[PDB]
Formats: C-alpha cells, sequence, structure tokens
C-alpha cells in the first residue's frame, strides 16, 4: 500500500564526509570509481563527468592519461568525410554503454537505467538512500510474492526493483588489498558517486567557514558602529513642560 | 596607551588609514586563511590525496 | 451595546488599554493621526493651542521612549489620563457639518489628495 | 492621583 | 569476506525482538489465512527499521 | 600650499597603487 | 511635510564620553522577564495552532496506518 | 540664503535630489529593524539581478542544452557554484525578506491611510516577483521544473470563455517544449528591470507621505534625518542577513529545493510529488484547496482582491497593533494559519489534510473579512471608556 509505495526509511549513517569541517576520503573515492568501473558502468552512465576530474582527486595524470588511452571513442569526420575511432584522451567524458534510452530500456527489459552523475542529489536523502538501497537486497516479506522479472528490496518506492543484486562479497579486487565485503563496496561507491555529484564540496566547505567567522566579526563591529552612533540619541534628557 | 600610539601614527591622515586598512585586509584574510587550512588539514588527517598508497602504482 | 460596566471582556480590555497608553504616557485621542482623516486635521486646527501643543508634547515624549526602549517612570505613569479625551466633541461637531453640506448640495471644504 | 481637570492649563482649556 | 552489515544485523537481532515477535504474530495469522492478499508490509518495515537504526554507528566504525 | 597638496596627492597615489595591488595581486609584475 | 516644533529642553552627551556596549548586558534578567511576560499570549496563539495541528495529523496517520495494517 | 556661490556639494544640483531623499530624509526616531527588512529586499533584489547577468552568460535556452549547461555552470566555470547557489538561494532569500516585510506592514498597519498606493504597488511588486520567480525556475528544465510549468500554465484554462486559446497561446505549440522554454527565458530576464521600476515607484509614493513607526501614531515631532543613524542600523541588518545566506549558500546549499530538479525532464513518466517552491506553497495550498478549478483561480484573484481591499476600511482610527489587543491577537492568529497553510501545500491531496486546507484558506479570508468590524468598534470605544 502506501507504505511500500514510499518506501521502507533509510537511516542516517555518519559518512565521513559529513560534518562543518570534512572532507571526502579520498582513498575511497578512488576505491569507489574502480567498484563503478568493474561492476557499475556496464549498465549506468555518468555522461557528465571527464577523465581530466579525476587528476589530483583519485589518480595521478599520467594513470588517467592511461585509463583514457584504454578505451576508443568516435571522433569527427576526417578529410574525406569518414568517421573513425581513436584512444579517448584526458578531455573525454565516461563512456557510455548504451547507445540511447531506447537501447539501454530494450537491453534491461524496459526499465532504464538512471544516469549516475548527480543520483545522490537526485534522492531524497540521497547518499543515505543509494547505500541502503545497494545493501538491502532482502527476502520479501510474507504473503506478497512480487512477479518475475524483478527483484525485491524494501527501499525502492514499491518493492519490486529491475536491478538484480549487484555487490556481492569478492566481487572485484581491490588495488591496496583492502577485503572486499558488500558493505565496504557500496561504502567506497557511495562515496565516489556524492564526489561525482559534488566535486566542490571541500572549497565551498572552507570558504563557508572562512566567510562565517570574518562576517561574524564584521557583525559585531557593525552592531558597535550602531551603539556609537545611537549613543548621542538614546542617553539624552528631554523636558518637555506636560505631565499627562 | 597603546591605541593612542596607534592613533598617533595611522589617523592623522585619511591616505595612510586607507592604505592601513587595505594592507590589514590583506594580511588578515591570509591569516586567517591559514589558521583555517591548519584546522582542515588537522581535522582531515589521512583522508588526502597526496597520501593514499596507491597513487602511482597502476603504472 | 453593552460594553461597560456590564461586560467582564470590556472592562478587561479597557483595562488593557489603560495600562499600556499609561505606560507610554499617551491618550487615546493622541492617537487619532491628522493624516489618516482630513476631519482630525480640521478639529485640531479648530481646538486651542494649549491642547494641541499639549498633545505634540506628549506623542514627542512616546516616540523619545519608544526609541529608548523604556516606560514611564511609575510616578508619572500613576499620574496618567489615558482616557481624559478633548477631541471626540470637536470631531463629531465636524463630522455633523460635513453630513449637512454633502446632505444639501454643497462642495466638500476639504478632500483627499490623490497620492 | 492623576491630577483634576482643573490643575492644568490645556486640561481647563 | 564475510559480510559485516550482516554479522552486524544477526548480531543487533537481539536488540529489539519486540517488533521481530509481532512480525512474527503476523506470519502465523498469513499462515492461517492462506487465501487473502495478507502482505503486512508494516512489521516488515517496523522490524528493519529498528534494525537498521541499530546497525548505523557500527557499520562505518567497522568499515576500512 | 603646493608642497602640502602635491605632497597628499602623492599619499593617495600610494594608496591607489596599494589597492590596485590588492585587487590585483601580481607577483608577475613586481619580481622583476 | 511640515515639521512641528514642540519647546523643549534637549541636553546630550558625546557618543566618546559613554559605555557603548553595557546597557545590552545591564539588566539581562528584567529584560528577559519583561519579554515573557508581555509576549506569553501572542507565543500561545502562534505556536498554539501548529502545536495542536501538528500532533493531530499525527494522531490520526497512526490511527489510519494501524487500521490498514493487515 | 541666496546661493551665490557653492558651500556643499550634497546641496549641489547634481547631488541634490540624492541629498535629499538619501541623506536628509526625516525617518521618525523609533523605527526598529523590519525597515531595515524592506532596505534588506532591495539589496537581494540587486544581488539577484548581479548574480543573473553572470548566470545567463553561460545558460543556453535550448531544451537540448540547458540542464547540460546549467551542469557546465557548476562544474566547469571557474567559481560557477558559487554563481549559481547564490541566485538559487537568493531568490529564496528574497522571498523570505518580502513575506516579513508583508506582516510588519500587516502587524503595524502599515496599509492604512495615506500610504495606500504604497501597499498597492506593494501588492503589484509581489505579484512581479511571483511571475519571475516561477518562470525563472523553469529555466534549468529539470522534471520539477518542467511538471510545475505544465500545471501552473495550464490551470490557466479555467477562464470561461477563452481560457483554451490562452493556454495555447501562452505555450506556443500545445506543450512546454523549447518554444516555452525560450519564452520563458526572454521574460525572466526582462522581468527584474520592470520590477526595478516597481520598487522605484513604491519607495516614491511612500517618501511622498514619510513613514510609519511602532507606535502608529503621528511622527512629525521627533524626526532625524536617514544618514547616518538608520544607515548603520541596516548595515547592521545587512551584516546579519549575509551571515545567513552564507550559511545556506555553503553549507546547506540544496536543503531549500527538491532533489527531482536534477534530474532531465522526461514528459513520459510523471514525478510522484509535483509541488512548487517553498515560497508558492501557502498559494499553491488555497487553490489546491478549493476544487473545482474554476473555483480555485477565482480564489487566488480574491486573495489578491483582498491584499487590495485592505487599505481601504472605513474607519481604522487607531493604527499600531501596541493598542490594539484584539487585532494583535488576530494578527497572530493569522500568521499562524499562513504558516500551516504553507506546510499543507506540500502533502498530498489524502486526508486529512483536504479538510484542514480547505479550514486553513476560510481562516484566512475570515482575517480579511473581520477587520472593519475591529474598526467600527474601536471608533465606537472613546465615548464608553471614559473615566470620570
Ligand atoms: C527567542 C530567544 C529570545 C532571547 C531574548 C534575550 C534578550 O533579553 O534579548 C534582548 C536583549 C536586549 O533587548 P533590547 O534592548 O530590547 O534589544 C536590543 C535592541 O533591539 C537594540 O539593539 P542594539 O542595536 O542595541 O544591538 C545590536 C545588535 C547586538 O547584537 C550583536 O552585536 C550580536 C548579536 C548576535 C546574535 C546571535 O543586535 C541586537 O541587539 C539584535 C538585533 C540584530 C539584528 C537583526 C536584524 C534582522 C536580521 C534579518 C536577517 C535575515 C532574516 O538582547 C540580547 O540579549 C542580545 C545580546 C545578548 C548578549 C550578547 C552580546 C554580544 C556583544
Ligand atoms: C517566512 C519564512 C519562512 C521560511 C520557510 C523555510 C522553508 O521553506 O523551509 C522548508 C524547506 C523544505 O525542505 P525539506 O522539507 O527538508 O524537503 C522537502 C521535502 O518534501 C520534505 O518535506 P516535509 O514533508 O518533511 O515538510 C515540508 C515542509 C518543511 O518542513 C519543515 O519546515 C519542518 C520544520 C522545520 O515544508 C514547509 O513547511 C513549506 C512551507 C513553509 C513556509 C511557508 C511560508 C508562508 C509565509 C506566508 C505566506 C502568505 C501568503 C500570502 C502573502 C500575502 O526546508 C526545511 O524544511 C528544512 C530547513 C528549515 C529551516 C528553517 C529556518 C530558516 C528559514
Ligand atoms: C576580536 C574579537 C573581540 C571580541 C570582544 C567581545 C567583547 C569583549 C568585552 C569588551 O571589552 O566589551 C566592550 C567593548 C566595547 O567597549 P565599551 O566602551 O562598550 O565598554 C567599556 C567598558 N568596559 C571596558 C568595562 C567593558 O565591546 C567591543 O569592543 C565589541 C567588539 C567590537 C570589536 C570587533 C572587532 C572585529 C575585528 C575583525
Ligand atoms: C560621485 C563621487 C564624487 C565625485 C566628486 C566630483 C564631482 C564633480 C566635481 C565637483 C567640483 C569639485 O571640484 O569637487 C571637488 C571638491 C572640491 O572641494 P569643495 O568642498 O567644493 O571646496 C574646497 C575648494 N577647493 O574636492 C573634494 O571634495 C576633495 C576630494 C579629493 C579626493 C582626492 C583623493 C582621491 C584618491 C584616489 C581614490 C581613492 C584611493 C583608494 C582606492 C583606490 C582604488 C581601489
Ligand atoms: C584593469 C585590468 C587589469 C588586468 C590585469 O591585471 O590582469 C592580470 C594580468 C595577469 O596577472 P596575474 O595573472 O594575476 O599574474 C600572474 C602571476 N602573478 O596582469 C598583468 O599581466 C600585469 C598587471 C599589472 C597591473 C595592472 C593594473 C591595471
Ligand atoms: C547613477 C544614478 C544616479 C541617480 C540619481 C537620482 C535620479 C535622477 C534625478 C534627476 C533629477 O530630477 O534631478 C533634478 C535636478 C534639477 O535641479 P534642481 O533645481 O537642483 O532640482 C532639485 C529638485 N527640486 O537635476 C539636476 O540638477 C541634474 C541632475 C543630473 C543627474 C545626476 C545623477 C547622479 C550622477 C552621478
Ligand atoms: C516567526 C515569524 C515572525 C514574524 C514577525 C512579523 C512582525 C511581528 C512584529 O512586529 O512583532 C513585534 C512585536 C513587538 O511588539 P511591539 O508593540 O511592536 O513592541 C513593544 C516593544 N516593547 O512582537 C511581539 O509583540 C511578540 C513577538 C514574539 C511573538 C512570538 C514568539 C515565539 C516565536
Ligand atoms: C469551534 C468554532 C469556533 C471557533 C472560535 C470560537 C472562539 C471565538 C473567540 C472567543 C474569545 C474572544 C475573546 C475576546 C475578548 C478579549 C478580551 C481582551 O482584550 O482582554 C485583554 C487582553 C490584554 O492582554 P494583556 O495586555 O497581555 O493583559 C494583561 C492585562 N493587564 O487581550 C488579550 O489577551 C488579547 C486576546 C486577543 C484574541 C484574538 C483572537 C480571539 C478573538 C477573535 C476571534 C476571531 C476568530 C476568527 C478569526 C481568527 C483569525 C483569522
Ligand atoms: C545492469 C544490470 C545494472 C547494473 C550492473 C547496475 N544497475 Fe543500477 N539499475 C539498473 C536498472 C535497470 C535500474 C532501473 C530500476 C528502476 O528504476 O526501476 C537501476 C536503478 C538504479 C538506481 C535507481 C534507484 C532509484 O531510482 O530508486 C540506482 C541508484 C542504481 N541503479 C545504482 C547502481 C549502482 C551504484 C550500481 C553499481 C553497483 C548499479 N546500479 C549497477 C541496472 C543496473
Ligand atoms: C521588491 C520588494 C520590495 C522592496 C524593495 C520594498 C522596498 C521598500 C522600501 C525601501 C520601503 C521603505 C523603507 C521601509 O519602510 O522598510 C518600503 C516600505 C513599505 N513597503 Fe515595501 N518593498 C517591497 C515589497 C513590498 C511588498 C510586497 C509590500 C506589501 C504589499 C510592501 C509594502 C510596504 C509598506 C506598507 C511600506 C511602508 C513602510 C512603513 O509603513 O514604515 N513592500 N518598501
Ligand atoms: C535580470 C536579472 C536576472 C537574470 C538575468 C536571471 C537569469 C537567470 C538564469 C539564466 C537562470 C538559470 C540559471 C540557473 O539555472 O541557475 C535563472 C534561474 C532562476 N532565477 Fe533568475 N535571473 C534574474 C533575476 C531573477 C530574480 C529577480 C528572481 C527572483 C527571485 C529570479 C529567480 C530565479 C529562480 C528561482 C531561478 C531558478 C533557480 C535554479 O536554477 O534552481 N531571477 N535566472
Amino acid at each position: 500500500a502506501d507504505e511500500a509505495e514510499h518506501g521502507l526509511a533509510c537511516p542516517s549513517y555518519p559518512w565521513p564526509h559529513k560534518g562543518i569541517l570534512s572532507s571526502y576520503d579520498h582513498a575511497s573515492i578512488r576505491r569507489g570509481h574502480q567498484v563503478y568501473t568493474e561492476v557499475c558502468a556496464s549498465c549506468h552512465s555518468m555522461s557528465l563527468i571527464s577523465y581530466r576530474d579525476l587528476v589530483g582527486v583519485a589518480y595521478t595524470e599520467e594513470e588517467v592519461k592511461a585509463m583514457a588511452a584504454e578505451i576508443e571513442v568516435v571522433d569527427g569526420p576526417n578529410d574525406e568525410g569518414e568517421m573513425f575511432t581513436r584512444p579517448g584522451k584526458l578531455s573525454d567524458r565516461f563512456p557510455q554503454p548504451y547507445a540511447n534510452e531506447a537501447a539501454a530500456r530494450f537491453a534491461n527489459g524496459g526499465a532504464y537505467p538512471p544516469d549516475l552523475s548527480l543520483i545522490t542529489k537526485a534522492r531524497h536523502n540521497g547518499q543515505n538512500y543509494v547505500f541502503s538501497l545497494l545493501t538491502g537486497y532482502r527476502d520479501p516479506p510474507a504473503g506478497v510474492s512480487i512477479r518475475e522479472g524483478l527483484h525485491y528490496n524494501p527501499y525502492f518506492p514499491g518493492g519490486a526493483i529491475a536491478m538484480p543484486k549487484m555487490l556481492n562479497d569478492g566481487a572485484v579486487e581491490y588495488e591496496d588489498g583492502t577485503p572486499a565485503t558488500e558493505a565496504q563496496m557500496g561504502k567506497d561507491v557511495v562515496s565516489f558517486l556524492s564526489w561525482a555529484a559534488e566535486p566542490e564540496m571541500e572549497e565551498r566547505k572552507l570558504m563557508g567557514f572562512k566567510w562565517i567567522f570574518v562576517l561574524s566579526l564584521a557583525l559585531l563591529q557593525a552592531a558597535y558602529y550602531r551603539r556609537l552612533r545611537w549613543s548621542v540619541l538614546k542617553s539624552r534628557k528631554l523636558v518637555l513642560d506636560v505631565v499627562n | 596607551g597603546i591605541f593612542e600610539s596607534l592613533y598617533k601614527v595611522v589617523m592623522r591622515r585619511n591616505s595612510v588609514y586607507v592604505t592601513f586598512v587595505i594592507a590589514g585586509a590583506f594580511l588578515g584574510e591570509r591569516a586567517v586563511d591559514y589558521g583555517i587550512h591548519k584546522l582542515w588539514e588537522a581535522n582531515n588527517v589521512g583522508k588526502r590525496y597526496e597520501d593514499i598508497p596507491v597513487l602511482g602504482q597502476k603504472l | 451595546f453593552l460594553d461597560p460596566k456590564k461586560n467582564w471582556l470590556a472592562a478587561q480590555h479597557m483595562k488593557s488599554l489603560v495600562k499600556r497608553l499609561s505606560k507610554y504616557g499617551l491618550r487615546y485621542d493622541d492617537l487619532y493621526d491628522p493624516y489618516y482623516d482630513l476631519d482630525v486635521k480640521e478639529a485640531l486646527n479648530r481646538l486651542p493651542k494649549e491642547v494641541v501643543d499639549a498633545r505634540h508634547a506628549r506623542l514627542k515624549r512616546a516616540i523619545d521612549l519608544s526609541m529608548k526602549h523604556e516606560y514611564l517612570p511609575e510616578d508619572l505613569q500613576a499620574m496618567q489620563t489615558p482616557f481624559r479625551g478633548y477631541l471626540q466633541d470637536m470631531l463629531a461637531l465636524v463630522k455633523r457639518e460635513r453630513a449637512e453640506r454633502e446632505a444639501l448640495g454643497g462642495l466638500p471644504l476639504y478632500q483627499r489628495s490623490i497620492p | 492621583a492623576p491630577p483634576p481637570p482643573t490643575a492644568m492649563i490645556y486640561d481647563r482649556a | 569476506p564475510v559480510d559485516q552489515k550482516r554479522y552486524l544485523e544477526e548480531s543487533c537481532k537481539p536488540k529489539c525482538v519486540k517488533p521481530l515477535l509481532e512480525y512474527q504474530a503476523c506470519i502465523k495469522r498469513i499462515h492461517g489465512d492462506d487465501s487473502g492478499q495478507k502482505h503486512c508490509t508494516g512489521q516488515y518495515f517496523d522490524y528493519w527499521f529498528c534494525v537498521d537504526k541499530c546497525v548505523a554507528p557500527k557499520l562505518f566504525t567497522k568499515l576500512k | 600650499i603646493q608642497p602640502a597638496d602635491v605632497k597628499a596627492a602623492a599619499m593617495w597615489g600610494v594608496a591607489a597603487a596599494t589597492g590596485g595591488l590588492y585587487l590585483v595581486q601580481v607577483s608577475i609584475l613586481v619580481l622583476p | 511635510k511640515q515639521i512641528v516644533p514642540v519647546k523643549s529642553v534637549i541636553y546630550a552627551l558625546s557618543p566618546f564620553q559613554q559605555k557603548v556596549m553595557t546597557g545590552l548586558w545591564k539588566d539581562l534578567p528584567t529584560k528577559i522577564h519583561h519579554k515573557v511576560s508581555e509576549n506569553w499570549i501572542s507565543a500561545t496563539l502562534l505556536l498554539g495552532p501548529l502545536v495542536g495541528t501538528y500532533a493531530y495529523v499525527q494522531n490520526y496517520l497512526e490511527k489510519e496506518k494501524l487500521h490498514h495494517r493487515y | 540664503t541666496i546661493r551665490n556661490q557653492r558651500f556643499s556639494l550634497l546641496k549641489e544640483p547634481i547631488s541634490s535630489t540624492l541629498n535629499q531623499h538619501l541623506i536628509d530624509y526625516p525617518t521618525p526616531s523609533n523605527l526598529s529593524y523590519w525597515w531595515g527588512f524592506g532596505s534588506l529586499a532591495g539589496i537581494c533584489l540587486v544581488i539577484q539581478i548581479v548574480t543573473g547577468v553572470f548566470l545567463a552568460m553561460h545558460y543556453t535556452p535550448h531544451v537540448d542544452l540547458a540542464f547540460n549547461s546549467v551542469e557546465h555552470v557548476m562544474r566547469d566555470v571557474e567559481g560557477g557554484w558559487l554563481l549559481r547557489y547564490m541566485h538559487a538561494n537568493g531568490a529564496s532569500m528574497f522571498f523570505i525578506v518580502v513575506y516579513l516585510h508583508i506582516f510588519r506592514g500587516l502587524y503595524y498597519a502599515s496599509y492604512s491611510s495615506p500610504r495606500e498606493f504604497v501597499w498597492c504597488l506593494g501588492v503589484v511588486i509581489f505579484l512581479l516577483m511571483i511571475v519571475t520567480a516561477f518562470t525563472g525556475y523553469v529555466l534549468p528544465w529539470g522534471q520539477m521544473s518542467f511538471w510545475g510549468a505544465t500545471v501552473i500554465t495550464s490551470l490557466a484554462s479555467a477562464i470561461p470563455v477563452v481560457g483554451d486559446t490562452i493556454v495555447t497561446w501562452l505555450w506556443g505549440g500545445f506543450s512546454v517544449d523549447n518554444a516555452t522554454l525560450n519564452r520563458f527565458f526572454s521574460l525572466h530576464y526582462l522581468l527584474p528591470f520592470l520590477l526595478v521600476g516597481a520598487s522605484l515607484l513604491h519607495l516614491a509614493a511612500l517618501h511622498q507621505y514619510g513613514s510609519n513607526n511602532p507606535l502608529g501614531v503621528h511622527s512629525e515631532m521627533d524626526q532625524i534625518s536617514f544618514y547616518p543613524y538608520f544607515y548603520v542600523k541596516d548595515l547592521v541588518g545587512w551584516v546579519a542577513f549575509a551571515i545567513f545566506f552564507s550559511i545556506w549558500i555553503f553549507y546547506a546549499p540544496n536543503v531549500l529545493g527538491h532533489p527531482d530538479n536534477y534530474i532531465p525532464a522526461n514528459p513520459m513518466s510523471t514525478p510522484p510529488h509535483i509541488v512548487p517552491e517553498w515560497y508558492f506553497l501557502p498559494i499553491y495550498a488555497i487553490l489546491r484547496s478549493i476544487p473545482d478549478k474554476s473555483g480555485g483561480v477565482a480564489a487566488i484573484a480574491l486573495v489578491f482582491i483582498c491584499l487590495l481591499a485592505l487599505p481601504f476600511f472605513k474607519s481604522m482610527y487607531v493604527r499600531s497593533s501596541s493598542f490594539r489587543p484584539i487585532y494583535q491577537g488576530i494578527f497572530w492568529l493569522l500568521l499562524a494559519d499562513c504558516l500551516l497553510l504553507g506546510w499543507i501545500g506540500c502533502q498530498p491531496v489524502e486526508a486529512p489534510f483536504v479538510t484542514i486546507g480547505q479550514i486553513s484558506s476560510f481562516v484566512f479570508f475570515l482575517f480579511f473579512a473581520i477587520t472593519p468590524i475591529l474598526g467600527r468598534v474601536g471608533r465606537g470605544i472613546p465615548n464608553s471608556y471614559t473615566t470620570d
């Protein structure tokens, strides 16, 4: 009914990038980009993030160049009007897995795997929702048998979601030897997605702290200035020739 | 007093006052920026980009 | 109409108005803005200069207190006459003159300017 | 406590 | 590669057994019925809400 | 009066140059 | 827009002979008492409908959900 | 005084009008900070204009490029996220400040004579702000943007004889497509300058008839010049507002919005929860509460008719709420009703919210219908409470 329609509510996890002075865990961003490339890029797309966005955030410039040179993209017409494919450079966006929305829906049973660039800002309680969605592939309750071709997921609105349980224990081999479990993989991929949706978070937080402090000092000065200018008026004595 | 001393220094001509205001703005902004940077680096140890173990091992 | 001496609610209302008006040292008639009605303006013109000047002094005192964020001392609050009006009779006379003038074919002696 | 109507000038007027 | 989330939720299962008991009561009622719409997802939601609320901080303090 | 006037004009020029540097910090021009 | 004179006598002191940031702290308890005792009624009329309606809404939602819970 | 040789630059003809109306304008000596709110609304308008110009240096009004252009502003432009967050949250703060402006006016009965023209020009200004913010919110071209545009434009069909024609003409082509996007961009760029003109007329009329004060009394006895006495007060207000607005920009920039506007517009599917921005929610709640959509549009027109009909009341002698206990309570009840009404608009049409909204809108109009009664009784007061 309405409860299943709106989905089981998502808790409030203590994300490492939460707090007025808190930064992304950049090692976790690197790990999340690894897991996204390994398992999530088959169906989902980003299409808003360039390879150059990873330089200085999770990978070094030569590493990003090699990773871009791995894939090949179609480049515009040459001197004969024909089209051709060249290895991706440091400016190309992440590759798209499907030709278009129609091909995506056809490959995924009519359901369109959403673009993941702004996924954590396109859902209410974004980061917690995404983590809970990925981790909470539970056994459906009693007498609610869902149709074939879907999977039960309490957090998803309606309970029935179209993507299968992807994050499995030992799905990927992390570069730095971190033991890959479902929860760890979910944490890393959600950290990566939250960075992707908001790459300016650290600069924004630093600016906010500095300017709130500075403007607080300005507010004290402005209050003193106003009191000083008004003190010849507020501490004045007037005689008016009237009683009642 | 220190206030009277600094007044007799930099509060007799307006040009010197405006130059002092600009210099103080620059210096104070730099000082606050350094302090906030130190605070941020202290609070987020380990999470920086420069100190991840596999920064140059993909090659 | 059962306002005075027979309505508990009206007695409470009068008590509150007395409290507030004496607190700022005003009178009820002083709340009548000349710019509001243009009949208060004529009444104030017709009133004696001593009464008008006392009204202006009370208004200035009230505005001063409102600026300073304080009230009259308890002594002057005690020596207050919030409802010793001075304007109602002249205002009623002016309104009655206006009533007859409009009743039998007359131009208004003054009109509000279009702002 | 408040003065009578005659113990002023504006009040008398 | 034992799942920290599964282990932690199993550990905190006996913390708020009351929603679980309510859910089991509905399970018994539904088994007796065996013919209606018979979902009662509300008990499911309450029980898993409690478990999720429990496993909030422990998961990340256990994760790398 | 002229010495005082030119002194004040030079002081205002120094203030203007300081404001200009503050607005556009140019170590590229400062170094040489 | 004329100005009406009042025939007063006003004494005022220069701003540099007065304490400028002490009147805010002189009488905090008395000022808090005055605020509360003067605006408790208005606070009730503001926050009353809101809290009452909120309690009613959560109560009715609880009843409805529990009733529809099979 | 014969002005043979010039004394002061401020009294020279180049700065004479500015001198009068900015430095030398006499002001009541007892003004509180809500007059600062009026000045603050002016500053918010200027901020919106500047950030909007610099944003429009990067926004493409095409349906295939608007969303990605905004993401361009956020990711590629040097300090572009600051510009966009400033524009959006500045729209929000503009509406917050204007609401506080309006409610101070209601509390102190500043709409009364002789400021009827000031209040009416304010109502026109509020209409212009509503239209500008709506057409601007259509610009980013998300799910909420497209669907809110669809709904709010399609409720214009409630006009009896020419509703459908107006809807189709405003849509430009049977839907809310590219033609509507270009149309809305041009109108959103144009309207703020008419808003500036309306604000200038607002201020001119007020300056004609002085300014009210917390007492509501005549205030030509104790008046002081605007500068520096109220410039410093307004400055304190501005700095506090800057701290508030900086809290919103840098730490919680997406709280005042909905997450559905980050999904590209897809006219095929429909998001489950279509609501306007938070500052249109009271109006949306009134309109949704009264069914029979023709009745809803008539009810919105009635809201604006009541707002325009406040100044032209009969007796209303005592002005301020400090000496009107009954009206003070009525005003606080109205404010609570407005907040509740705004909260109702974000809720679904399922019960009990229909009943709550149908009561709240009725109470709103009830406030607007019981002020003259209080005025008449108050006009009756003085000849009953006499102490002799
Ligand atoms: C279920 C369906 C029916 C629902 C409604 C039924 C109830 C209707 C109202 C019943 C109560 C009416 C009371 C009217 C008499 C008030 C008397 C009064 O003014 O008392 C004085 C008191 C002064 O306050 P204060 O100064 O703090 O007191 C200290 C004194 N030394 O003053 C005060 O305390 C001020 C009190 C102001 C109250 C204003 C609101 C109530 C009266 C009008 C109701 C209008 C309802 C419709 C409109 C609502 C708003 C939109
Ligand atoms: C192909 C199979 C995959 C793979 C490998 C992943 N996803 Fe998922 N995903 C897929 C589909 C077909 C859908 C659509 C379901 C529907 O909306 O009906 C989704 C959906 C999502 C969502 C959206 C959920 C919501 O909007 O409530 C998210 C956030 C999501 N997918 C994330 C995600 C991640 C992080 C993946 C890597 C582990 C991933 N998907 C893999 C199809 C597929
Ligand atoms: C663009 C938004 C607005 C701006 C910039 C604006 C600007 C101003 C300014 C500068 C003043 C004079 C200073 C002051 O008293 O605060 C003022 C006063 C006033 N405004 Fe507005 N205003 C705006 C919106 C409104 C609205 C929507 C209304 C109501 C419909 C309104 C009604 C009033 C009233 C009644 C006054 C008289 C002030 C008094 O009585 O003391 N204003 N406004
Ligand atoms: C002439 C001045 C203005 C210009 C040129 C302008 C231009 C723009 C542009 C280009 C956008 C889209 C950019 C974006 O998506 O962030 C936008 C968005 C918006 N504008 Fe304006 N604007 C102006 C003034 C205003 C004013 C006065 C308001 C009213 C408060 C307003 C309200 C909005 C809103 C609500 C949005 C959508 C916010 C969002 O992107 O989510 N604008 N404006």
